[PDB]
C-alpha cells in the first residue's frame, strides 16, 4: 500500500526485498530459521500432539495406562494412612515403575508417559473423564484393567467427592458448557504456578533435610513436658505433611538419577556417533546432580526447569499452563554461563539454540485432559503461556540478554507452543522491543502485550486480603506472570497460585442473555430451564427490567461457578495433596501445610467469555424495541424463535445496530455500564477461599466458537450455532468499521472492576512487514499503555494464505495464526474457527489514525 | 420426523452418527450438529441419550475434525 | 531367564533406586518421527519378552 | 461388745432379733429380699458374666460376630463417603441386621449381641484386643471370618492410627501396665456420660426433624448470593455430622421397633400365659412409642434409658460406666406414673420392682472389653456407676421418693453391680440417708458418699477453661455425676463428657519410686529401661535428691499419659465420630459437630493409683535412710534386690517407719507435701484438649493387685508382688493402728491440687448393724464432710464369714463385698484379691472416737 | 425355599424397616438358665436351616 | 530355672500353667510362677511366648483363684 502520512509518501514494501519474489499466500512457509542444524532435525521429528474438535489430530497419539496402574497400586496400599502421605506414596510408585523416555538429538530430556506418543491419564481427579477415554478411539490399553481403574477410583475421585454439595439440577446444567462452564472438580482441568525459584537455588536435598528438621523439633516439642493439647495437636498434620515432602521429593531425586543412567547407558551401548556419546555422558552428570543440587549453569537450570514442569503439570497432577518468569527465573544461570563463563561456559546462540529445543520438548507435551478441554483449544497440545519482560521491585526494566534470546529462539524456530506475554512497560529497551515486534510482525501472534503498571497495581491490591497477612510486598508485587492466559499472579519462591480453584473457570452471559429472554429456559441447545424464572416477556416492559433479568441469571450463575471452586480447593487440600510443590514452597516448608491449603496472595477470578455478544445484544433491544419501539419484545422473539427465517429485514436492522468497537457514544455508554455494574460489579460481591475479591478476566480462548455453536440467535443478529466475540473485550466479527484507533478508544472506556480483558487485533501484513511498521507498533503500543487498557495481542496474517492453507493443509503446514489467548496451527484448527479467524478484520491504518498515535516517521 | 425422537435399542443410535460428537463433560450425553446453516452456524442440540435415539439424518460414520466445531 | 539379555543393565549398587537383582531394561525403538529409547525398572528373576539378545 | 459411752452403756446387738439366731460365718446368704416373684426368678436365673484375672468366670460366655461381621461389610461399602455418615452407615448396618434376644419374665428388653450368653467386639478400635480374643477360650466363631475381620481392620483401627506419633519405646513402656496405664488408643477401653434427658424429653423423631432442618438451612445458605469462601466451606462437616444423626437416629428408631415386634410376636404364637401375653402387648406398644416420642411414664422412661444405654456403651462403641444422675433424671416420669397416676399409672412398689428389674438386666451385660480390663475389675461384669442424692440448682435437698426407690430395689436385690454414687450434703433429708445406710450396713459397699459442695465448685473451676465459653453455669454445676469411679462430671441434655480421652487413665506412683531408686531401670518385672535415666544412688546424696529423681519420673510418665489420651481424641473425632450421641447432645446438634469434637465443659484428670505406698517409701527413706542414718541407701538397695531375704530386721524396720493413716506429724507432713507438690503439682501443669488443667483422681479399682504384682520390692516394707495401697488416700492395709477418727485427720490433712482421693474404710460388724448403728454412721459422714474430705466408702464383712467363703465358695453366692470405687461379688474374686480385702483393718469406735464424732445418744 | 416356614413372619408393610421380602425369623431357644427368643432378620426367597417346621 | 530363649521349643511359655498373657500385647506375657510364702505374686514379663521356656514349665492353666 502507500499512505500519505504529514506530506511523506509512506510505502509499505517489505523490509527484505526477495519477499516481493514470494507469493503472498505462501509467505509464511519461508520464515522459520532453526539456528542449528540440530534444531532443524527436532522441528522436521517433532512429535505434536494438537488437539481439536474434542479428538487428536495425529492416529499415533494415544493414552497410556503405567500413570492409572501405578496410582492404583500404591493407593490400594496405602490405607490407613495420612491422606498426604499416601498422595507422596502414590507420586513415588508412579515415579519409581514408569518407563523413561529418551529420543534422539535430545539435549532437555524427560517424559511424562511411558512412550513418546502417549500421554499419562488421571482417574483420581473426574471419573467422567477416564470414562470418556474408556469410549474414545485413543483409550489406555489394555481397556478393561483401565475400566477397572476408573470403577475403583470412582468413590474417591475428586468429582465423587465435590457433587453431594450441590443440587443434582445445578451440576446438570454446569456441566452442559452453555451458560457456565464445568466445574474443575467434574473435568480435572487445572493451572499451577511453580515455584521454580526454590528448585533452581535450593536442589531438593536441601529440601528434605528442611523437611527433617522441621520433623524432628515437632517431634521434640510433642515430647516437651508439661505438655499442652490446645496447642501440640498441631503438630500430627504438620509432621504428616513433612514426611509426605521428604517422600516425594527423595522419589523425584531417584527418578531425575534414573533417567540420567538411561543417557549413560544408550551412551556406552546403543550409540554409534562419538560427538553424541559425549553429549549424552554431559547430559547424564547434568541429570545427577540435578535437581538434588543447587543450579551451577544455564543447562542444569533448563533442565531443573523441565523436571518441575513434569512433576507439576503432568505426573503428581494435571495442571494445565507453562507460568514462570523465565528471562527472570533463568538470568542468574544465564549470567554464570554465557556471561561470566562461570560454569557450563555457552555463547549467546548456545542459549538461543538450548530454548529453541525447550520449546520443541514442551511442543512435544501431550496433555492428558477431559473432552471438554480437547475442544476448546483447536490447534494446540494445551495451553502453554510464559511471560518475559516487566519491571522489578525498584521499578527499573527488567529485561535482559536472556529475554532477547528467549524472543530469537521463538521467531526462528516457529513453534505454536509455548506462547509468551510480554508485561509492557515504558522502562523496557528498544532492543527487546524490536525483538517482540521480530516475533509479532512474523504472524506468531505471541508476544501479547500486558500493562505492567496495571498487573503490578492488581497484585498489591489482592494482596491487602491476605488471610494470614504475608500478601505480596510492594517490592514482590513487581515479580508477576500470567497464570494461564490473561491473569496475573505472583511468581517466585512463596505465594504462587497452587489451583484453579483459586481463580479460573469461565461465565457465558451471551446463553445468559438468550434464557433472560426466555424466562430462564434454553429451548435453543438443551431444551430444559437453564436458569431462574426471571420473568415472561410480558414481564421485561422497560429495558431496565430486561438489565434487572439479566442481572439475576448472571448471579445465579456466578454464585454456582465460585462455590464449586471453593469445594473443590476445600476437598483438594484433603485428598489431593501435592506434597511435591508443598515441599519446594518456602510458605508451605516453613508452616508444614499443603500448597492448596495454604493462601498467602489472593488471586480470586472468573472469566467471561462471549461477554461482547450479550451487549450488543442489549444495545440493540434498547434502541430498536425500546427506545424506538419499532419492533416489539414479542416481535423479536418470534424472530428469534424462527431463527431470523422470513424475518431477514429485521435481522439486518438489529445487525446494523451501533455495536462495540466503533467509538460509538451510544453503544459505548451501554456497553461500559454492562462491564463495570453487571460483569465485573455483581461478580466482585463474591469472597472466595482465600479472602480476597472475585474479579473478571475477560478472554474467549476458542469456547467463543464452541459456546456460540450451543448459543441460538441473538438481537445481535447472529443467527443460531453462529460463533461468538473472539476476545472478552474485542469487537465481534465484521462489526468494526472505524479503524484501529477507534476500537482502542472503545476498549480505553471500561476501566472499573475488572482484573483483565483480552482484545484481539488483526493489522495490515504490508504495514508490519514494512520498516515503518516497528514504529507504528510502538507508537500503538504507547498509546495503549497512556489508554490504560489491560491487554492486547496481534494477528499479521493475510487471508490469501489462510484460504490457501484451508485448500492446501500440507502446503501451509508451517503458518501459525493466533485464536484468543494463544497460538495455534491454522491447519489444525476446524473450519468453523479458521473462518472466525479470517473474518476478523484486517486493520488499515490512515492518516488520522498515526495522528492519534504519535506516529514519527 | 428430521428432529431427534426416542428409540427403545434403536439399530442407529446418535452415538453412531457422524453428526453427533460427545458430550464435554458426560460420555453418556452427546451433541447432534446435523442442522447447519448456510451461513456457517452449526446450532448444536443436546442429546440426553446416545443409545436410545435416532432421527431421520442418521448416517453412520464420523466426520473428520475439520467438520466439527 | 530375562537376564542374559543386552537390554538388561544391572542398576549400580550405589544408586538411590537399587535393590537387590533390579536392573534397567533399555530399547531402542523407532517409528515414522525418529528414533528413542525406552527404559523400564524390571528385576534378575522376571519374565523375558518376545525379544531375547544374548549378551 | 459392749462399749460404754459418757457413763451410758451402749450394747451392740442386731436391730433384726433373727440375726442373733443366724450363725456369723453365713450372715449375707439371708439378706436378699426381692419385692416380688418375678424379680426373684430373675435373680435366680440372671446371667451374670463376671470377669477376673483377665478370663470369665463362666465358661457359657463367649464372644460374638454380629457386630464385627455388619461393621466390616458396612465399612467395606461406604468407602469414599464422609467419615461420620460412614460410622453413622456401619451403626445403621449393625442394628439393621443384628438378632434381638427376648428373655422370660423380663419387662426391660434389649440386648447388645446376637445370644444373651454373648457379648460384641470391637475391631475398630484395639486390634491387639481382638487379637487376644482369638486366642482365647471365648473367641468368635467361625474363627477364620473373625481373623479375616481383624486383618481387615488393622489398617484402620484407632491403635494404629494413634501409635505413629509416639517412640516405640514409650509406647513399650506404656503397654507393660506397670508404671503407666496403657493408653485408651491401644486397649479400646473408654467411658461416657450419655445426655439421657434428651432422649426422654424430646423422643429421637424431634432429633431427626431437627437435623433436617439445619441441614436444608445450611443447604439454603450455601446456594445464597453472594457467595463466601470464608464462611460457606464451615457448612460441609456440618451437614455431614447433621445426615450422620439422622441416619443414625433413624436406625435406633427402626431397632427399638423390631424389638418391640419381636414381643408382639412372642405374646401372639410362642406365649401361652395370658398375663405373660398381655404384659408383652404393652412391653411390644411401649417399644413402638420409644424412643421415637417423648416418654410419658416411668416405664416409658426406663426402657428409653436403657436403649440409650445399649447404644451408647456397646453398640455404636464401648464404653465402660452408668454414668447418669437416676433419681434426678427419673423423678418427673416417676412422678408422671406414681404420684400423679397420669400415664402407666404405677404404685412405689412398682418403681421399686422396675428398678430392681434394671439393676438384673445390668447384672447380664456382658463387656467385650480387653484383658488389660478383664484383669482389673475382679468379681464384676464391668464398671457401672450411678449417682443418686445431692442438690438441684438452687442448692435444695435432690433426694426425692424416685432416690428411696433405687436405693431400696438395691438393698433388696442384691446384685453387685450397678454400684450407687451418693451426693452427700447438710441439705439431704434423713428418710433418704437411711436407705443409704441400709445398703452400707448390709455390705454392699454401695452406696459410695461423695462430697457435693467441692464436686460443684470444681465444675465451675473447670467451666472458667472452656474454649468456647459455654462452661457449665453456677446452676448446671450443681448437676454432677461421677463418670467411673471417682471423677465428677456434668451430667443433663448438654456439656456432658463424651470420651475416656477427656478424663481417665492411671499412672502408678509405686513403680515410679522403684525406677527412681534405679535410675529408671525395671529390674524387677519387664528388666528394661522404664524411665529416664534420673541418676544412681551415689548421686542421690540428698532425701531432696531422691524426691526430684521421682518427680523427673512422674513428669516424664504423666507427659506420656495425657499426650497419648488426646492424640486419641484427635483420631476419635476425625474417624471414630459418634452421630447417636451428637444427636442427643443440644451442643453437638445444634453446632453441627461431633460429641468427640466439641468439649464445652473441661474435665481433665489422671488416676494416681499406688500412691500411699511410694509416699510411705519416701517416709521410711527419710526416717532411716537420712535422718538417722541406720541404713545407707545402697544397703537397701542391696536388701530390695534380695526381696529383704536375711534383711529381715530391715525389712521390720522399715515396716514400723512412720506411716499414713496413723495421725503421725512427721509422716503426714512429707506425704501432703508429696501429694499437693508433686502427684497434683506437676500434673496440672499439663493441659489438656478442652484448655482445662489437668488434676489427680486417686483410686485404686483393683489395678493395685496387679501393679503390686508387677512391682518389686519397695521400702516401705513389700516383698516383691505384693498388693499395694487400696485407694488414693487409704491407708495400706494394716498400717493403721490409731482407730478411725486418726485416718480421718490424716486424709483431712490433703486439700491442694487434688481433683479426687478414694476413701476405702472397714467398719465394725456388730456397731453397724446394731439399733446404734445410723447414728454412729450419720456423726461419721458429718465429721467427714466438716473435714473436708473428698470421699468415703465402707466395707462391712467380718473376717470369719469372708474365710468361710474362700474355704465353702459354693454356699456363699450372695456374699458382696466391696473392692474400691466397685462392687464384686467374693466368690468371684481371686484369693489375692480376696485376701487384700480381708486384710484391711476392721475399725470400731472407742468412747474418745464417738467424742470426736459428736455422736449423742 | 425359606417361605413357608413356622417361624417365618413378614414385616409389615407400614414397618420402618420393611423391605420386599423381608420378615422376621422368630425362633425358641432354652438353656440351663431360661428360655429365650431370637428374632433374625431374613428374606422370602432365603436359605432354609436344619429347623424348618412345615406350613 | 530362668527363662530362656529356644526357637520353636516343644513346650513354650504359651501353654506353661504359671503364664497369663500381657494386658496390652499377646504376643507378651506374665510368668506368675515365683510365688513368695507371704502371698506376694512377683510376676516377671516375658518379651515372647512363642520360643520361652524355664525348668519351672508345666503344662496346663490355673483357675482364676490362682492367679492375680
Ligand atoms: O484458569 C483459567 O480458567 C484461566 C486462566 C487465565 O486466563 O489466566
Ligand atoms: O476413667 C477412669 O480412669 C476413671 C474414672 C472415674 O473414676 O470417674
Ligand atoms: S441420529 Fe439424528 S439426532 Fe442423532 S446425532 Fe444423528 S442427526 Fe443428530
Ligand atoms: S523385557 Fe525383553 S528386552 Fe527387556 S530385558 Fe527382558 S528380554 Fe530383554
Ligand atoms: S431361617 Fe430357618 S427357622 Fe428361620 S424362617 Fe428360615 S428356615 Fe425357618
Ligand atoms: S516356662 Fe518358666 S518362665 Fe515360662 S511361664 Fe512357665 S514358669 Fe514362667
Amino acid at each position: 500500500k502507500v499512505l500519505e502520512y504529514k506530506g511523506k509518501k509512506l510505502n509499505f514494501t517489505p523490509e527484505d526485498p526477495a519477499e516481493e519474489t514470494i507469493p503472498a499466500d505462501e509467505l509464511h512457509e519461508h520464515l522459520q530459521k532453526p539456528s542449528t542444524a540440530r534444531t532443524k532435525r527436532l522441528k522436521e521429528r517433532c512429535r505434536w500432539k494438537h488437539a481439536s474438535a474434542g479428538e487428536f489430530i495425529e492416529k499415533s497419539v494415544t493414552a497410556g495406562i503405567e500413570r492409572m496402574r501405578y496410582l492404583t497400586e500404591a493407593h490400594k496400599a496405602s490405607e490407613g494412612k495420612p491422606e498426604a502421605i499416601r498422595r507422596a506414596l502414590g507420586l513415588a510408585n508412579v515415579l519409581n515403575k514408569s518407563t523413561l523416555v529418551l529420543q534422539e538429538d535430545e539435549f532437555i530430556v524427560g517424559y511424562h508417559a511411558e512412550d513418546p506418543n502417549m500421554f499419562p491419564l488421571y482417574p483420581e481427579l473426574s471419573h467422567m473423564a477416564v470414562q470418556d477415554y474408556l469410549r474414545s478411539d485413543y483409550s489406555p490399553q489394555p481397556a478393561d484393567e483401565a475400566a477397572a481403574i476408573n470403577e475403583y477410583w470412582k468413590p474417591h475421585s475428586l468429582q465423587s467427592k465435590c457433587q453431594p454439595y450441590f443440587d443434582p439440577a445445578d451440576l446438570g446444567r454446569m456441566y452442559q458448557v452453555s451458560s457456565m462452564e464445568a466445574p474443575s472438580f467434574a473435568s480435572g482441568y487445572n493451572s499451577i504456578v511453580p515455584p521454580y525459584e526454590t528448585v533452581l537455588e535450593d536442589g531438593l536435598l536441601a529440601r528434605i533435610k528442611l523437611a527433617e528438621k522441621h520433623i524432628a523439633e515437632a517431634q521434640a516439642d510433642m515430647s516437651t513436658f508439661p505438655w499442652n493439647g490446645t496447642k501440640g495437636l498441631d503438630n500430627i498434620a504438620k509432621i504428616d505433611n513433612w514426611k509426605a515432602m521428604v517422600i516425594a521429593c527423595k522419589a523425584v531425586i531417584s527418578w531425575a538419577r534414573r533417567q540420567g543412567r538411561l543417557c549413560k547407558i544408550v551412551a556406552e551401548n546403543f550409540e554409534t556417533d562419538p560427538k553424541r556419546q559425549a553429549e549424552l555422558l554431559e547430559i547424564a552428570d547434568i541429570c545427577q546432580r540435578i535437581p538434588a543440587e543447587p543450579c551451577k549453569g544455564l543447562k542444569d537450570a533448563m533442565q531443573a526447569k523441565f523436571f518441575t514442569f513434569l512433576i507439576c503439570h503432568a505426573i503428581e497432577r494435571y495442571a494445565s499452563g507453562y507460568a514462570q518468569k523465565e528471562d527472570t527465573l533463568l538470568w542468574p544461570y544465564y549470567k554464570a554461563s554465557v556471561v561470566d563463563k562461570k560454569f557450563q561456559p555457552m555463547s549467546h546462540m548456545d542459549a538461543v539454540e538450548l530454548v529453541e529445543m525447550e520449546r520443541l520438548k514442551i511442543s512435544e507435551h501431550g496433555a492428558g485432559k477431559s473432552r471438554a478441554y480437547r475442544e476448546i483449544f483447536p490447534g494446540s497440545n494445551d495451553l502453554f503461556i510464559l511471560t518475559v519482560g516487566g519491571t522489578n521491585a525498584k521499578g527499573e526494566d527488567a529485561c535482559n540478554d536472556m529475554t532477547d534470546a528467549i524472543l530469537e529462539a521463538a521467531k526462528r524456530i516457529r513453534t505454536a507452543e509455548p506462547s509468551i506475554v510480554f508485561r509492557y512497560s515504558k522502562k523496557n529497551r528498544e532492543k527487546t522491543l524490536r525483538w517482540v515486534f521480530e516475533c509479532i510482525r512474523d504472524g506468531l501472534g505471541y508476544p501479547s502485550i500486558k500493562h505492567d503498571e496495571i498487573g503490578t497495581e492488581q497484585m498489591k491490591e489482592y494482596a491487602k486480603f491476605s488471610l494470614n497477612g504475608n500478601g505480596a510486598t510492594d517490592e514482590e508485587a513487581h515479580n508477576w506472570v500470567n497464570v494461564l492466559c490473561m491473569s496475573p499472579g505472583i511468581h517466585g519462591r512463596r505465594k504462587t497460585q497452587k489451583t484453579r480453584s483459586e481463580g479460573g473457570g469461565s461465565i457465558f452471559p451471551a446463553k445468559l442473555l438468550e434464557i433472560s429472554l426466555n424466562d430462564g429456559y434454553d429451548w435453543s441447545y438443551a431444551d430444559m430451564q437453564l436458569g431462574p424464572k426471571t420473568g415472561d416477556l410480558s414481564s421485561l416492559k422497560s429495558f431496565e427490567d430486561v438489565w434487572e433479568a439479566f442481572r439475576k441469571q448472571y448471579q445465579y450463575a456466578i454464585n454456582l461457578c465460585i462455590s464449586t471452586k471453593d469445594v473443590s480447593r476445600y476437598f483438594e487440600q484433603r485428598f489431593l495433596q501435592m506434597p511435591f510443590v508443598s515441599a519446594i514452597d518456602d510458605g508451605c516448608m516453613e508452616l508444614g501445610m499443603d500448597a492448596c491449603a495454604l493462601s498467602e496472595q489472593p488471586n480470586g477470578w472468573h472469566n467471561p467469555i462471549t461477554t461482547i455478544v450479550a451487549a450488543n445484544s442489549l444495545v440493540a433491544i434498547k434502541k430498536l424495541v425500546f427506545e424506538e419501539k419499532k419492533y416489539t419484545l414479542e416481535q423479536l422473539s418470534q424472530a428469534l424463535k424462527a431463527n431470523w427465517e422470513g424475518f431477514e429485514e429485521m435481522r439486518v436492522d438489529f445487525k446494523r445496530a451501533p455495536k462495540w468497537g466503533n467509538d460509538d457514544d451510544y453503544a459505548d455508554g451501554i456497553i461500559t455500564r454492562f462491564y463495570e455494574e453487571i460483569i465485573g460489579g455483581e461478580m466482585r460481591k463474591i469472597t472466595n477461599y482465600s479472602g480476597g475479591p472475585v474479579m473478571p478476566t475477560g478472554q474467549a480462548v476458542g469456547l467463543y466458537m464452541e459456546v456460540g455453536s450451543r448459543t441460538g440467535p441473538t438481537p445481535d443478529g447472529r443467527f443460531g450455532g453462529e460463533a461468538a466475540d473472539d476476545g472478552g473485550i474485542s469487537p465481534y466479527m465484521g462489526t468494526d468499521k472505524k479503524g484501529p484507533t477507534a476500537v482502542l478508544r472503545s476498549v480505553s472506556k471500561v476501566q472499573k472492576n475488572q482484573k483483565g480483558n483480552l482484545l484481539n487485533q488483526r493489522l495490515s501484513v504490508p504495514i508490519m512487514r514494512s520498516k515503518h511498521g516497528f514504529e507504528i507498533w510502538n507508537s500503538y503500543i504507547k498509546t495503549w499503555h497512556d489508554l490504560n487498557i489491560d491487554h492486547v495481542q496481534f494477528n499479521v496474517v493475510s487471508t490469501d494464505e489462510m484460504r490457501a492453507a484451508q485448500r492446501e493443509p500440507e502446503k501451509h503446514h508451517d503458518l501459525i495464526v493466533r485464536v484468543s489467548g494463544y497460538s495455534a496451527r491454522f491447519v489444525d484448527i476446524p473450519t468453523y474457527g479458521q473462518n472466525t479467524i479470517i473474518a476478523r478484520q484486517e486493520q488499515d491504518f490512515s492518516a488520522s489514525d498515526l495522528e492519534f498515535l504519535n506516529v514519527e516517521i | 420426523q428430521n428432529q431427534p425422537h426416542t428409540e427403545v435399542g434403536t439399530a442407529r443410535p446418535c452415538r453412531s452418527c457422524k453428526w453427533q460428537t460427545p458430550d464435554p463433560t458426560d460420555p453418556h450425553r452427546g451433541q447432534c450438529t446435523a442442522n447447519r446453516h448456510a451461513m456457517g452456524g452449526v446450532w448444536k442440540r443436546w442429546l440426553r441419550d446416545v443409545e436410545n435415539t435416532t432421527c431421520s439424518r442418521h448416517e453412520e460414520g464420523k466426520l473428520s475434525f475439520r467438520d466439527h466445531v | 531367564t530375562c537376564k542374559q539379555c543386552a537390554n538388561f543393565f544391572p542398576v549400580p549398587k550405589d544408586a538411590d533406586d537399587y535393590e537387590a537383582g533390579k536392573a534397567d531394561c533399555v530399547r531402542e525403538k523407532e517409528d515414522e518421527k525418529g528414533k528413542y529409547w525406552l527404559s523400564k525398572p524390571i528385576f534378575e528373576n522376571s519374565a523375558q519378552c518376545e525379544a531375547f539378545q544374548t549378551k
